């Protein structure tokens, strides 16, 4: 048995913390956001 | 290297984490443990702790 | 150049934008609830979004 | 998960701290708190 | 500026808040975190914390 001294339980918090490597982008679910434009055969205003 | 065209950097960035917390206390607890390597109560030590 | 622009006018005819005068003496920023507030963790950042 | 040291909550006590600019006056609520002797066209003793 | 007739002052005062605290953990705080940058112990740190 080792008694070993300890930091008190109400003394410290755990934090969640989300590490990401980068900013998605604005379509991130869409593999091809410029088929929007391909496919406009009439025009846009 | 006369068709390469690609490049790689690496952003070593930090964010500030939590509230409620207390500086000191870590402090106190990094520059004590570390003390038979870097001496305590400096300047250096207390920066980066 | 000055007399151009009016510097010969009777001074009681310039009105003020609200017509009235104001003596102000108002209790100010002091900054020693923020600082307070930064050691504690509390409220670190008083800057909002806006 | 980031475990962290923070200050105990016994030790430390929230307190409500209420800002003014400048002492009201007596008539804050009275527009106009000279319309009581504007009004006395019979004379105060 | 020949017809302002008003003026603008600031009181930069203070007043004494809460009751049954404890200035010398504060001041422990105080002079502790900002240890990299003023001399904790010291005379101004302590005025001030």
């Amino acid at each position: 048995i080792k008694t070993a001294p300890v930091v008190p339980p109400t003394e410290q918090r755990d934090m969640v913390q989300e590490e990401r490597v980068g900013t998605p982008v604005k379509n991130a679910g869409n593999a091809n956001p410029a088929a929007d434009s391909d496919n406009a055969t009439e025009g846009v205003v | 290297g006369r068709a390469a065209r690609s490049t790689v950097r690496m952003e070593s960035r930090i964010q500030s984490f939590g509230e409620g917390k207390d500086v000191d206390n870590f402090m106190a607890k990094f520059h004590n443990q570390l003390s038979g390597v870097y001496e305590r109560r400096s300047e250096g030590v207390a920066n980066f702790g | 150049s000055m007399l151009r622009n009016w510097s010969w006018v009777n001074v009681h005819n310039v009105h003020s934008v609200t017509g009235t005068s104001e003596n102000v003496v108002l209790a100010g920023y002091v900054g020693l609830s923020r600082t307070h507030d930064y050691i504690m963790d509390t409220r670190s950042t008083p800057a909002t979004s806006q």
